[PDB]
């Protein structure tokens, strides 16, 4: 029955709608909602529909091997788990890595951010905003004009170019084999873009598909392959020899570093000329249509661990500074400590796991992962044929992380809200995100409307950011910021090498005979989807416990012991649907979190 | 008319799908627009829920015995199969259903081929490779975690050009890509032959690109195209970038001891 939590009035008495599978995500998710008499969502249920049990598999294994196992939690956010793992082991064993290894890890991390973000937006998210059939109606000349207004610097802008793209799309559709566009929701009134905007976006979808494979060659240089580049406890395996004897056979030489810089420069151009401008334009047009739904928990509670210190090992210099905000008070950021047993905790009250006591949340050093697949008495269907899931009981493979018992949103949006709050409090390391946000607000409120002959609006960042539009915007801005940062990292790397420091690995504690017999460690990462942590316990040279709390675990979590809802469920609340059995709005908002379900469950 | 592909996903990390889109020759864009009809694929498809599931029925009916079933990931047998749920039912039920009328089945990656990470000890979900569940259909194994992009598109291209399955080895892998061990053509082979080895990370030997055998390289027992075709349009491969092969295309590579323990 109906209950109130976190200012949301949940009501499960309306029409039940099931979306299974949720597509254009990584992995497997089921979503159920109830809508009221006016087609407004009044209840939402997030069900992670996969589990593999990496935490169980890791037990007894060598901590030096762990990164490779947990890297395979996910091939989309590929490498971020490997980074968390090596950090966790290095923390447990007091291993200080060389400067070059730190910088190479940072470059790899920022490369993932850009690749993951841009591919998400174009290949997973765009079809929630862009009607590909409408693109067929566009005028090539007016599309060219729009392109020139949206991003003057982008060279692919001629009428003939758009006409050629449009013609290929026509032939494809006219074949009667629509492939990825088959059975789509085209023509729904939920789509608001003009044909020219649709054609411009579809064109960029194809452009991004061709370009994304170039960006990852940065991973390939430093880590051998993408997906799943190699990492190393104690540093990086990609030994440096710039031009010395054997340099041609070395993992990193000067020619290979120059190659990396070329890829970085291309990324800078793509973010500034294609990705950010498209999101600003699409965001402006949906703002103009009044589609500001999907704020959920972003309006109150956001969290990130903080990442990318200007000065290595000095957290006060984080360039994406973290912490926790509660109750929408952007004037106070609480510090977040992944070591504090009273802070990050996971409940399983509504998850398919068991604890000795499920009324409490476990900090991950004390985490437990024992499967318990069982359905509530109010389930419609059977154990192997679920028709309507019972959210009053256990309903997901995703655990329920909370911070000091609070339900939080994580991700690029959370990081951008935190960065804004820090910058306002006088944190200079967060100046770039603040600048990006204020520029974006001006573009969305004023500059783009004026350019398109639309009325100007006066949304504050406080009003604009906590929305599905805002969440999508933050991801694009973060991509741009990450490209800028690794551009700087590259210079720092080459400078350090040229100064005579070529070291890439600390091997002092490679041999297990040098380890403490018992140890615990934590590694955190600002992963593309938010706050990632790995918590390890080592005993007698083996993994005693290994617990992962992953960004989509936070966002996609089911209800906790107190019945509080997580970010996905909150974001869907109070959203009108044009047609309850076409999940356009559900997909648009869920996709704005960039759900990675393999990550969420591991 | 382009050959339909129904691309299912079981328990997986989605690395194979990501590798597929890295292909430069041919471009994944050209594969999708001009070579196959990718009619179902959770990663990219516009339709969700009932609309997505309806596609399966439609394509199976109209293209009976003419679509390719591609499988990424694998089915779990524990938890009543509900450690992987699609449309409220066990993934294994979807897999069996779509398999029945497939012209051919491609097992993408080590997950579908052998089990990969989720099947490593103690395999809490009883994740099981495709060929152990579907036993009456021709299956091509394309192992690796993930396989090389050009290997994936190379298999598709062969199948579409010739309307035949490529020549397979005894393990069901295409010989055109998996006939050689990494060690056969590895550019560090002259160092191996001269007993020139890395002994500790970032030692002088590592900076000279010496052989990684003593650091655990499993190249000598691993069949893949990594040394020759290499990765991401021939940019590098694990060994060139300084880490030994971990044996990721071989059955049960996770449980063959530490990646850093040398072959005996
Ligand atoms: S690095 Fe590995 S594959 Fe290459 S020669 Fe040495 S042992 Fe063989
Ligand atoms: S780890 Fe895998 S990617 Fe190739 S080099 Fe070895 S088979
Ligand atoms: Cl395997
Ligand atoms: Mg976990």
């Amino acid at each position: 029955s109906a209950y109130a939590t976190q200012g949301f009035n949940l009501d499960d008495r309306g029409r039940r709608i099931v979306v299974d599978p949720v597509t254009r995500i990584e992995g497997h998710m089921r979503c159920e909602v109830n809508v009221d008499a006016n087609n407004v969502i009044r209840n939402a249920v997030s069900t992670g529909t996969m589990w593999r049990g990496l935490e169980v598999i890791l037990k007894g294994r060598d901590p030096r091997d762990a990164w490779a196992f947990v890297e395979r939690i996910c091939g989309v956010c590929t490498g971020c788990h490997a980074l968390a793992s090596v950090r966790a082991v290095e923390n447990a064993l007091d291993i200080r890595i060389p400067k070059n290894a730190h910088l190479i890890r940072e470059i790899m991390a920022k490369t993932l951010q850009v690749h993951d973000h841009a591919v998400h937006f174009y290949h997973l998210h765009a079809l929630d905003w862009v009607d590909v059939m409408s693109a067929l109606k566009a005028d090539p000349k007016r599309t060219s004009e729009l392109q020139q207004l949206v991003s003057p610097a982008h060279p692919l802008s001629s009428a003939g170019y758009f006409r050629d793209i449009q013609n290929r799309l026509k032939r494809f559709v006219e074949s009667g084999q629509l492939g990825p566009f088959m059975n789509g929701y085209w023509g729904s009134k939920a789509y608001v873009l003009p044909p020219e905007a649709n054609l411009m976006a579809v064109t960029h979808y194809l452009e991004a598909l061709d370009l994304q494979k170039e960006w990852v060659k940065i991973h390939t240089i430093f880590g051998g392959k993408n997906p799943h580049p190699n990492y190393l406890v104690g540093g990086v395996p990609c030994a440096i020899n710039l031009d010395g004897i054997g340099a041609a056979s070395a993992p990193v030489n000067m020619e290979r570093l120059s190659f990396v810089k070329a890829r970085i420069d291309e990324i800078i151009e793509f973010n500034k000329n294609v990705y950010v401008p498209d999101v600003l334009a699409i965001g402006t047009l949906y703002k103009q249509a009044g589609w500001l739904y999907g704020g959920g928990l972003a309006a109150t509670n956001v969290l990130d661990y903080g990442e990318y210190p200007n000065v290595a090992y000095n957290k006060s210099t984080d360039q994406l500074p973290g912490g926790a905000i509660l109750n929408g008070n952007w004037d106070e950021v609480f510090p977040v400590d992944p070591r504090d047993s009273q802070q990050v905790q996971e409940f399983v009250s509504h998850s398919w796991y068991k604890y000795a006591d499920e009324s409490v949340g476990l900090h991950p050093w004390d985490g437990v992962t024992e499967p318990n697949y069982v359905l509530g008495a109010n389930t419609k269907g059977t154990r192997t044929r679920i028709e309507q899931i019972d959210e009053s009981a256990k309903y997901s493979w995703i655990k329920s992380p909370r911070w000091r018992g609070h339900a939080m949103e994580v991700g690029p949006l959370s990081r951008y809200i935190l960065a804004y709050a820090h910058a306002r409090s006088g944190n200079k390391y967060a100046e770039r995100p603040k600048e990006q946000l204020e520029y974006s607000a001006q573009m969305i409120n004023s500059a783009i409307p004026k350019a398109l002959g639309l009325p100007e609006t006066q949304y504050t960042l406080k009003q604009l950011l906590p929305s599905t539009i805002g969440r999508t915007l933050a991801r694009a801005l973060e991509s741009q910021y990450c490209g800028e940062m690794m551009h700087s990292d590259w210079h720092d790397l080459v400078a350090n090498i040229r100064a005579g420091d070529t070291a890439t690995a600390n091997v002092d504690k490679w041999d297990p005979a040098t380890w403490p017999l018992q140890a615990k460690g934590v590694g955190t990462v600002a992963a593309p989807r938010g706050a990632l942590g790995h918590w390890i316990r080592i005993k007698d040279g083996r993994i005693e416990n290994y617990q992962c709390v992953v960004p989509t675990t936070w966002n996609g979590s089911p209800r906790d012991y107190k019945g509080q809802i997580g970010a996905f469920e909150a974001s869907l609340m109070n959203t009108p649907m044009v047609n309850p059995e076409q999940p356009v709005e559900i997909l648009r908002t869920l996709h704005s979190f960039d759900p990675c379900l393999a990550c969420s469950t591991h | 008319p382009r050959t339909p592909v129904l691309w299912l996903h079981g328990l997986e990390c989605t690395c194979c799908s990501e590798s597929f889109i890295r292909s430069a020759h041919p471009l994944a864009k050209d594969v999708v627009l001009s070579m196959i009809s990718l009619d179902y694929d959770d990663t990219l498809m516009a339709a969700a829920g009932h609309q997505a599931e309806a596609i399966l029925e439609e394509i199976m009916t109209k293209y009976k015995g003419n679509y390719i079933l591609a499988v990424e990931g694998n089915p779990p047998l524990n938890q009543d199969g509900m450690s992987c749920i699609i449309g409220g039912r066990p993934f294994i039920e979807q897999l069996k259903y779509v398999a029945k009328d497939a012209k051919a089945i491609i097992s993408w990656g080590s997950c579908a081929s052998w089990g990969c990470v989720q099947a490593a000890k103690p395999n809490p979900t009883q994740a099981t490779p495709v060929h152990k569940v579907i036993t009456d259909k021709p299956i091509i194994k394309v192992p690796g975690c993930p396989p090389i992009a050009e290997v994936m598109t190379g298999v598709i291209t062969y199948m579409l050009t010739f309307d035949r399955i490529p020549e397979l080895d005894r393990q069901g892998r295409p010989k055109m890509f998996y006939s050689q061990r990494i060690h056969d053509k590895c550019y560090r082979r002259p160092h191996f032959d001269a007993g020139q080895f890395v002994e500790e990370w970032d030692d002088e030997s590592a900076r000279k690109g010496f052989c990684l055998y003593k650091m655990g390289c499993k190249g000598p027992t691993t069949y893949n195209a990594c040394s020759t075709t290499r990765w991401n349009e021939g940019t590098s491969f694990p060994i060139q970038s300084g880490h030994g092969c971990i044996g990721c295309s071989e059955d049960g590579f996770w449980d063959k001891g530490s990646f850093y323990d040398r072959l005996t």
